């Protein structure tokens, strides 16, 4: 029963998406000219791009997929992923109860295109002047480990008259008063979403870079201020709804949310932060408590300890899958997989991983596997780090000596709904293992605060 | 005049709906799936609306104004056209066709249609379309570009009938309920949730049912309004008093609910005590206030047997009450010793097992131990649910 918790959520979100900021202090096109042609990060004005943030946390499986139903379902937004995986797999969830449109990625929205894709970022250096968190020097460096991008982005807005809004409001006052205006996206379909809605709501926006936040809210400001559109007409600022779980979605944009000092009085997460506890995934004792000291850095004792007591080789394991720690280990387990099956007397062989197909669904081909024709991704193993984000029932969990981490165990060792299909190595409870307080900390010191609102 | 909004469905719905304004050709007749019925205390207006609609006949009025609406934003509904039924045949159209099901020929469409408001409601779109290019009869020039504008106004204007059936239930109360109040009286009347929640207040709107005189299920619309309008549930007192009933089951819910989290953040944010013990009490908290067996008393307690508030056989909420005698935190931790026995009830020793196998002294030590089976080795410390220092 998560309906009566989620309403207090609507109202702080309509509230946060509805107040007015200054005519002094929203961004003007003259922001974004001058510095669509400036060469150099170092020639950055000091500006600011005002933004507010709401964010939902918690572990895969605790209603957060419901919330975005709610959002985009009674407020008018955007919903929009960090992959494509995400936006097809919130698209089913939400078509599966109500209208729903295309979710487009980040990718698609913000102008991202695959030239875009590949860019030396990074090779711009920064050093931060003042008291050591302030907004002004964040955005700058956010812009400036960007460049690449944000400087593309903005000679392609600028460069490619744009009268779409502006004809309209010149029709308004020579008659009708800020009504014609918002027929307007419904009447030229080429227009970016992001001038729809000011809300924009993010799934899993854990993965997403620590810089990209600074340039989402850039950008759009950018079709905001080209277009001329009523929500940058009566100052609304962008109020983003980042949904993702930072203790197994992994430096990012949860982490630069709730842990920087200054963003959590600026976009005030106190009072913008909701805190999701349910597990629909695992419904038993045992499991659901140790993932319950994974998640909140929980003290390990000796019964949690034991219970992860009661794989390289395929040669008697069918229909599972592995996950390895290093891509190197992938790539030899598929030397392996696709040679041991070669004679093994629903395989027999013929660019994700390394290479030769398995027939277990990949049973046919002709050529046209079965599609634009050959290239499909092999399930069969997968590595730790993109193993988050996923949803399976057959995991083989390959972890190394030396390497071994908590919070990867942790990832990989939750993407099980039941942990009888649970299999594993050397344990990773015990022996030598590093761990990160900084995010169970804050989780936990939220979890004190009587400003954040919790929902089973 | 009565006010009846009515999302109507055609077998493009958008082409339709231009043609039968324009002047006419691509005029399919269109199925009256919801209607609604509003006239300009609680009691008042459960027997205002028990008596707009009939036990027998259909909607009560000597004069009807019909406002016609697809799904889209401008709100769940936006209006398409206005068409007001005065004339006896028109009156007669509108009640065989609210009751019974018959959909609406566009002749009557046509010669019921009020073109004030209707076109003053389209006229800014018109200008809209007119400074794009550079009333609506001139759409021949351009009308691919018309219908495109009008698909994204109406987002969701086009939708099939499986659509209709597997987002709003399979039952028919369920179906007319969920529909009608979702998708008008959310907006017309507070009740702004999600479409869950609706089906799930009508799904507990255990009022008296009754078969249907033949049975019958619902391919495409041809059926869907004889199945949905000639139900008993879309008439008389279920539909008089489904949204009292939906207004009185959010109060209470919502009190219940306000009354637990003040405990619960109250006693959360003041307790200076471990981690650990800390997320004892919230998960110790949480099952407290929504354990299956709780959630079903407190489900059987708001739930009403008769549509009328008057009977109200709902039983006040004891989920509270039932909360109160384990919060008692004025201060093994007293969050352990709830927790398991918690647990207990509702989940499932070594020391039995062992008196089962009756493996310390038995040959069993070396079954398991000496078989490496082939994996690794350190033997009979790389230590030996094998190989550890798997699941
Ligand atoms: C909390 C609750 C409320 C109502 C009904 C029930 C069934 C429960 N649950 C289920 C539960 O806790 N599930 C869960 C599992 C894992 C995670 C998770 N995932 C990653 O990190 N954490 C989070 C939630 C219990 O277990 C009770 C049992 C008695 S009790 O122990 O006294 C209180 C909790």
């Amino acid at each position: 029963t998560s309906m009566h918790g989620v309403q207090p959520i609507l109202k702080r979100i309509r509230e946060l998406s509805q107040q007015q900021l200054d005519g002094a202090q929203v961004p003007h096109l003259q922001w974004f000219r001058d510095v669509a042609a400036l060469e150099s990060p170092a020639g950055l004005p000091l500006r600011e791009f005002p933004f507010a943030v709401y964010l939902i946390t918690g572990n895969a499986g605790s209603g957060k997929s419901t919330c975005v139903q709610t959002i985009n379902e009674v407020l008018d937004c955007v919903v929009t992923g960090a992959t494509r995986i995400a936006a097809q797999n919130m698209y089913a969830k939400l078509s599966g109860a109500f209208l729903s449109r295309p979710i487009n990625t980040i990718f698609h929205e913000f102008g991202f295109r695959g030239n875009h894709v590949q860019a030396q970022l990074g090779q711009y250096p920064y050093t931060l002047t003042s008291n050591p968190a302030s907004l002004e020097d964040l955005q700058r460096r956010d812009l400036t480990y960007y460049w690449e991008v944000i400087l593309d982005l903005t000679k392609r807005a600028l460069a490619a008259l744009r009268n779409e809004f502006r004809a309209l409001a010149a029709l308004e006052r020579t008659l009708a008063e800020g009504a014609l205006t918002r027929l307007a996206p419904a009447t030229h379909g080429a227009l970016p979403a992001f001038t729809r809605s000011n809300v924009i709501v993010i799934d899993e926006a854990g993965l997403l870079g620590r810089h990209l936040l600074t340039a989402v809210v850039y950008c759009w400001w950018m079709i905001n201020a080209l277009y001329h559109t009523p929500q940058y007409a009566a100052r609304l600022r962008p109020v983003l709804v980042c949904v993702g779980s930072p203790t197994q979605t992994a430096e990012n944009v949860l982490t630069y949310l709730i842990c920087n000092r200054t963003l959590r009085e600026y976009a005030r997460l106190s009072y913008s932060w909701a805190i999701f506890i349910n597990n629909k995934r695992c419904v038993e004792h045992e499991f659901g408590n140790l993932m319950k000291v994974l998640e909140y850095g929980l003290p390990i004792t000796e019964e949690h300890m034991q219970f992860v007591d009661r794989i390289t080789n395929p040669a008697n394991l069918p229909g599972w899958t592995r996950l390895f720690s290093s891509h190197k280990e992938v790539s030899a387990y598929m030397a392996k997989l696709h040679a041991y099956l070669k004679v093994t007397r629903v395989v027999f062989t013929l660019q994700d991983q390394d290479a030769t197909y398995v027939l277990n669904t990949l049973m046919g081909y002709t050529p046209y596997v079965v599609v634009v024709n050959y290239g499909i991704s092999s399930k069969l193993a997968m590595t730790i780090t993109r193993s988050q984000g996923l949803s399976l029932d057959k995991v083989a969990i390959c972890f190394t000596p030396g390497n071994l981490r908590l919070n990867s165990a942790y990832v990989a060792m939750s993407r099980t709904t039941s942990s009888e299909f649970l299999r594993m190595n050397l344990n990773p409870l015990r022996e030598r293992h590093e761990r990160d307080d900084v995010i169970s900390e804050h989780i936990l010191s939220a979890l004190r605060d009587p400003n954040v609102v919790i929902v089973y | 005049p009565v006010e009846v909004t009515a999302l109507y469905a055609t077998d493009c719905v958008i082409t339709s709906s231009i043609a039968l304004l324009t002047n006419s050709l691509g005029a399919e007749p269109v199925y009256i799936f919801s209607y609604d019925a509003y006239t300009h205390t609680e009691q008042d207006r459960f027997e205002e609306s028990r008596a707009l609609y009939q036990a027998s006949g259909g909607l009560n009025g000597d004069s009807f104004r019909v406002t016609f609406c697809l799904l889209g934003t401008e709100g769940r509904t936006r209006p398409m056209f206005v068409c007001r039924f005065e004339r006896a045949d028109d009156v007669a159209a509108l009640q065989d066709a609210l009751a019974h099901g018959t959909p609406l020929q566009p002749d009557h469409i046509a010669a019921t249609l009020d073109a004030e408001a209707t076109f003053a409601l389209h006229a800014n779109m018109i200008l809209a379309l007119t400074v794009a290019i550079n009333l609506t009869t001139l759409y021949v020039h351009h009308e691919v570009r018309v219908l495109a504008a009008y698909r994204r106004a109406y987002y969701g204007s086009a939708q099939s009938p499986f659509w209709f059936l597997s987002k709003f239930g399979p039952d028919e109360k369920s179906l007319v309920l969920t529909t009608r109040y979702y998708l008008l009286q959310a907006q017309r009347l507070t009740a702004t949730y999600d479409l869950q929640a609706i089906k799930d207040i009508c799904a507990t709107y255990a009022i008296p049912h009754a078969p249907r005189p033949d049975t019958v299920s619902a391919t495409s619309f041809a059926a869907i309004t004889r199945f949905c309008c000639t139900s008993q549930y879309a008439r008389g007192a279920a539909a008089a008093g489904f949204p009292l009933y939906v207004e009185r089951r959010i109060a209470a819910d919502v009190r219940e609910t306000s009354a637990l989290e003040k405990f619960i953040t109250h006693d959360r944010s003041c307790l200076r005590v471990s981690d650990r013990e800390f997320i004892t009490y919230i998960y110790l908290a949480h099952f407290e206030c929504f354990s299956p067996p709780r959630l079903a008393t407190h489900l059987r307690a708001v739930t009403t047997h008769d549509p009328n508030p008057a009977a109200s056989t709902e039983q006040p909420s004891p989920l509270g009450r039932e909360a109160v005698e384990q919060f008692f935190c004025h201060v093994v931790s007293f969050f352990e010793r709830k927790a398991s026995r918690n647990a207990l009830e509702h989940f499932g020793t070594l020391t039995e097992v062992l008196g089962r196998y009756n493996p310390d002294a038995g040959g069993t030590v070396e079954g398991f131990a000496s078989e490496l089976l082939g994996r690794i080795v350190a033997c009979i410390f790389v230590a030996l649910c094998v190989s550890l220092c798997i699941d």
